[PDB]
């Protein structure tokens, strides 16, 4: 009965703004603290805001203080955190959570929250000056005459999309194991680009036709490429 | 001398020299009494008439910069020495206070130095050259100046409803005299509930404006912005004179309204289609609100035929506030602007309104009488008369000028005025003052008000009830624990006030004049649980409020040592039951009916002792005073036993113990029993009323809804016949008759 | 400022197993630490409170524990469901700070990752890149060094790879190292070579392709 839902996310160019939205239901939001934890793809937890309990006086880290602002509305119940000249660095998702007055304390010099009981979902927000594009679909097939006993490895080449994510199937979900996809990188460019693989046995290869189907709903791509 | 003996000399020389030349070169002269009488809002405008003909004498030009000096409006008493100095070289003594008062103010401008080397050849070597000289440098510099600034900012950030620090950071951009940047954030401070609610904030906002407007920056700039500003002077001018009615004295509250007066004849001319429009169509009706409330508070003290005249009055100044149309809403820039709006027209029609009641209730019509012989413009110059001294000019007075036609003279409407209530809660920030007035002016009347919803408008998201109920922690305070409390607030108060008078109406006082109607201990409770409600408490003295808020609870809950007399306890169950038993909803019905059950069963271990006429352990300190005024006596114990049992057998039905509530209701008679029975009748029936199923069971169900009709019936006709028990019905007649017509057609 | 440094970064353990995660602060911390359980994509979920204190509804199987400046969280018998990553979090004043992390992983014996070299595709060439990729397929551990040679010459700086999260049937990583440059550079070039260094094989192993074939 008791949640946190965020919202407010979605990509942005870098200097740009956004706000998101923490709605909290089940505990009396007066008494609890909020706070929001950021994490990057592959890195760790990073705090960057909190609210004290009762009164709301605002904290921040110093890789974002002056920019981000988190507030609190007795009225709306929810909690949010305006961010202003967003940079790449700011690429991450974006979690609330609470510490009630039970579990925060004031003391000399400042206060301290003794855990983080309650979490979000967690809205990504993407910072990238790189504007939406379709993937292009590079086949990979094995250079291969049964290399590896009865068995070949044939994949496909995700490339020069944006932004995250691609999804991958393999003759249309047929294909389901051996299967092995990649996460993506970020090229210096600014776009994405992966890998899809499979293996499959050498003697079946020229006879079972192998097709890799990608989409990128956030472009409204959809592409399958035969290898 | 006195007011009567100067006011009475207006006849005397008016008698001798009545052309309007002599009337004014009398003004020095009849302002030299005034002086002596305390009075420098009139003295101020005699002496500056005199002026307006005698415009070259230097004894009169000082006598104003001096009352200016006692008005410590510095720009305006400089001015004043400066022409009397210039008319006449040889008044040293002003030379120096010139030079006194520039540097005193402010030394960023040369003209301060300028006036302090004249001072000084005219006084070689004083001790106050020196004086002067060391004021002058104390001034900092301009690297002393942004410090300054940067710590009122930084202190600001994390206090923005701090009343000291936001008026230092107006006279920090006045020092600079940057006042865009003072107003700027005069405007964006005005959105700010608190900050509108302070009396001293508002007085600063009514000043960093007027300066604004007679500022070389307002012109140089533009004439597009001018309205905007413009608006929140009026709106400023609303909120200091609310409250400047309640704490200051009477001659404080009346000078007020001559500036309210003076802004909106100045304002009237514009006109035009814009929030400053319509900011005007507001703030009139406030004006004629305040101004009966002020006329009120003359009367209060004086004599009788002063007191009618004057309610009379008073009557007609609320009647033309609440007719004043709902201002257009949709035609502000922001949300946040027109939100307020409305949220002051909602006050004003819900303050005016309970008054035009109380002010009706002492007779039959009695506005129509009201209207029909004031509303004649003889009653313009007798308002204009009885608030103001005739002398002003009366055509720059809003109030003369004004166009009194069609007054509607139709009393208000209490499904309206429960509107109005609720959508104002948030007009005085829910001062304890602001509510327990509201539920004193319902207190008379038939229909009661919806308390729980001025809850809810307030404290959003606060649970009816708390599901961990066993502590008294006051993270577990509920809306029903807040509604208990104003029920005890309001009871309370009525009794205190019934006490007052004996030893000397008390409906009849307006919110502003009656002093605090709560015990300090009950306002710091309020004031705690708001601060702590809303987030805007200290982390330091959270502990503290916290635990201010936890004190109380074990009373409001009826536990260990509550400072409870049974009366209240009882008001308390009764006022939940019917509060409840008229709700839709089955999980309000059932919090609702579990705390009335609650506090009866708190209740009756005392009844019966008072039942065999004992005595009951009177309190230590109780939170609500008691009182002998409505200690319990026998001859309503049996009713209460009775009146209770019916509120066990409601919970019983609603947790489901339908056998053992129908044998308890048909124990009694009583109408509200038969709208229980008829309700649970026609549950049992709709149900099973149309599924397929054995038909004899569908012939029993039938049997049902027969008694649901039965029921219905005998309300009505036991309804229609006396007008008691009508009052005594849980829900209204025609909800009765409503549910009748569809029992019947299915 | 205060640091919370957890350590190991990753561990390696099996069922049943008593795992030990410690965080060490830098300047003297009162008992208001906390740790968490994060799972692959999840939102994180509290396991300890206050240093030693437990979370109501955490198994029972967790204990937190304090020695000096260093917090340890400990896990009597480790479970199939306790597989994921753990974070440490110090609350000091009007600061909070979390460690780097520490994933758990299935341990299993070796595997030798079997490689595969493909080169870019002729539609590549077409858009004016040539990407070359390196397949590392099912191996074990997730330690391995891939480096890149054309015309037998060192590439550096120019390449990257990504490696999967361990597979959940065989508990085996996988790894694509993607070569990038111009097609001008491709087509000034014969030899290509991916070599791949890894405890599982016996001595360092190389695949090689020549443009052309």
């Amino acid at each position: 009965e008791v949640q946190l839902v965020e919202s407010g996310g979605g990509l942005v160019q870098p200097g740009g703004s956004l706000r998101l939205s923490c709605a909290a239901s089940g505990f009396n939001f007066s008494s609890s603290s909020i706070h929001w934890v950021r994490q990057a793809p592959g890195k760790g937890l990073e705090w960057v805001a909190s609210i004290y309990s009762y009164s709301g006086y605002t904290s921040y880290a110093d890789s974002v203080k002056g920019r981000f602002t988190i507030s609190a509305d007795t009225s709306k119940n929810t909690a949010y955190l305006q961010m202003n000249s967003l940079r790449a660095e700011d690429t991450a998702v974006y979690y609330c959570a609470r510490s009630p007055w039970r579990w925060s304390g004031v003391s000399d010099g400042g206060f301290y929250y003794k855990a983080l009981d309650y979490w979000g979902q967690g809205t990504l927000v993407t910072v990238s000056s790189a504007s939406t594009k379709g993937p292009s679909v590079f086949p990979l097939a094995p250079s291969s005459k049964s290399t590896s006993g009865g068995t070949a490895a044939l994949g496909c080449l995700v490339k020069d999309y944006f932004p995250e994510p691609v999804t991958v199937s393999w003759n249309s979900g047929a294909l389901t194991s051996g299967v092995h996809t990649f996460p993506a990188v970020l090229q210096s460019s600014g776009l994405y680009s992966l890998s899809s693989v499979v293996t499959v046995p050498s003697s079946s290869l020229g006879t079972q036709t192998y097709i890799c189907n990608v989409n990128h709903k956030p472009s409204n791509t959809k592409v399958d490429k035969k290898v | 001398r006195s007011k009567a003996d100067v006011e009475r000399y207006i006849a005397s020389v008016q008698g001798s020299t009545p052309s309007p030349r002599q009337k004014s070169m009398k003004g020095f002269y009849f302002a030299k009494l005034y002086y002596e009488a305390k009075e420098y809002d009139l003295a101020k405008k005699y002496i500056c008439t005199y002026i307006n003909v005698q415009e070259r004498d230097p004894k009169a030009h000082r006598f104003l910069g001096l009352l200016y000096e006692l008005e410590e409006n510095t720009d305006k008493a400089v001015e004043c020495y400066r022409r009397s100095v210039e008319l006449n070289p040889t008044q040293k003594d002003l030379v120096l206070k010139i030079a006194e008062l520039l540097c005193k103010n402010d030394v960023t401008d040369g003209r301060a130095k300028y006036w302090l080397e004249r001072a000084a050849k005219l006084f070689p070597g004083s001790p106050a050259i020196y004086k002067l000289k060391e004021q002058l440098l104390d001034c900092e510099g301009e690297d002393g100046w942004n410090k300054l600034f940067d710590l009122i900012q930084s202190e600001l950030y994390v206090r923005p409803d701090d009343v000291h620090v936001n008026i230092r950071l107006v006279e920090v951009y006045r020092s600079t005299k940057r006042l865009k940047d003072a107003v700027a954030h005069c405007h964006e401070a005005e959105r700010n509930i608190a900050l509108r609610s302070s009396l001293e904030w508002n007085s600063c906002v009514v000043q960093t404006l007027k300066e604004y407007l007679e500022s070389l920056q307002c012109l140089e700039s533009d004439k597009s912005d001018w309205r905007a500003t413009n608006t929140d002077l009026l709106l400023a001018y609303a909120n200091l004179m609310l409250l400047t009615l309640s704490t200051r004295d009477v001659q404080e509250s009346r000078e007020l309204l001559q500036s309210f007066d003076s802004a909106l004849q100045s304002v009237k001319s514009l006109g035009g289609n814009d929030e400053l429009s319509a900011t005007f169509l507001e703030m009139k009706g406030h004006f004629y609100m305040h101004a009966g409330s002020l006329l009120l508070k003359m009367g209060q003290h004086s004599s009788n035929v002063q007191w009618r005249a004057l309610s009379e009055l008073a009557a007609l100044c609320y009647l033309i506030a609440f007719q004043v149309p709902r201002p257009k809403i949709k035609l502000i820039k922001g949300e946040a602007g027109q939100n307020l709006l409305e949220m002051m027209a909602c006050d004003r029609l819900s303050q005016s309104g309970h008054m035009l009641l109380n002010l009706s209730r002492g007779k039959q019509d009695f506005l129509k009488e009201i209207v029909e012989t004031f509303a004649n413009k003889s009653g313009q110059s007798a308002l204009y008369d009885a608030l103001f001294s005739s002398q002003s000019p009366k055509d720059t007075s809003f109030l003369g000028s004004d166009d009194i036609g069609n007054i509607d003279v139709r009393e208000p409407e209490l499904e309206d005025l429960t509107r109005y209530d609720v959508g104002a809660i948030r007009a005085h920030n829910g001062s304890l003052q602001h509510l327990t007035w509201l539920g004193l002016q319902w207190n008379s009347l038939p229909a009661l008000p919806g308390i729980r919803k001025w809850l809810k408008q307030l404290f959003h998201h606060l649970p009816h009830e708390t599901s961990r109920l066993e502590t008294n922690a006051p993270e577990s305070i509920c809306i029903l624990d807040l509604e208990v409390f104003l029920l005890g607030v309001v009871y309370t108060s009525h009794l205190q006030l019934k006490e007052k008078c004996n030893s000397h109406q008390p409906l009849c006082l307006p919110l502003p004049v009656c002093k605090q109607l709560c015990t300090e201990r009950q306002k710091s409770w309020w004031d705690a649980v708001c601060t702590l409600i809303h987030r805007k408490a200290v982390p330091g003295n959270v502990a503290k409020l916290r635990l201010l808020v936890q004190h109380e609870i074990n009373t409001l809950r009826a536990q260990e040592k509550h400072g409870l007399q049974p009366a209240l306890l009882v008001h308390w169950a009764e006022c939940l039951q019917k509060m409840g038993s008229g709700l839709n909803s089955f999980y309000d019905q059932r919090e609702y009916m579990g705390r009335s059950v609650h506090y009866w069963k708190k209740v009756l271990p005392l009844l019966k002792i008072i039942k065999k006429k004992n005595s009951i352990p009177e309190p230590i300190d109780p939170l609500f005073k008691h009182f002998h005024s409505v200690d319990i006596q026998a001859s309503e114990i049996v009713e209460y036993e009775e009146d209770a049992h019916i509120t066990f057998a409601i919970l019983d039905a609603v947790n489901g113990n339908i056998e053992d509530a129908v044998t308890a209701f048909e124990s009694i008679k009583s109408v509200v029993s038969y709208w229980n029975l008829a309700l649970i009748f026609h549950r049992k029936a709709e149900d099973i009323e149309n599924d397929a199923l054995s038909p004899e069971e569908q012939e029993e169900c039938k049997n049902y809804l027969r008694k649901t009709r039965d029921y219905l019936i005998k309300i009505i006709d036991d309804s229609d016949s006396n007008l008691s028990v009508v009052k005594k019905l849980p829900v209204p007649l025609e909800s009765v008759k409503e549910m009748l017509n569809s029992v019947m057609q299915e | 400022d205060i640091q919370m440094t957890q350590s190991p970064s990753s561990l390696s353990a099996s069922v049943g197993d008593r795992v030990t995660i410690t965080c060490r602060a830098s300047q003297s911390v009162s008992s208001a630490v906390a740790w968490y359980q994060q799972k692959p994509g999840k939102a994180p979920k509290l396991l300890i409170y206050s240093a030693s204190s437990l979370y109501s509804g955490v198994p029972s199987r967790f204990s937190g524990s304090r020695s000096g400046t260093d917090f340890t969280l400990t896990i009597s018998s480790l479970q199939p469901e306790d597989f994921a990553t753990y974070y440490c979090q110090q609350s000091s004043s009007s600061l909070i700070t979390f460690g780097q992390g520490t994933k758990v992983e299935i341990k299993r014996t070796v595997a030798a990752p079997s490689v595969f070299i493909f080169p870019p595709s002729d539609s590549q060439l077409k858009s004016g890149t040539a990407s070359v990729v390196c397949l590392l397929n099912n191996f074990y551990p997730r330690e391995a060094k891939v480096q890149w040679k054309v015309d037998n010459a060192l590439q550096s700086g120019n390449s990257q790879e990504s490696v999967t999260e361990q597979d959940s049937k065989d508990s085996t990583y996988s790894l694509s190292s993607t070569l990038t440059l111009s097609k001008a550079d491709y087509e000034k070039h014969k030899v290509y070579a991916c070599e791949v260094t890894h405890q599982g094989l016996s001595s360092p192993v190389t695949k090689s392709f020549n443009r052309g074939e």
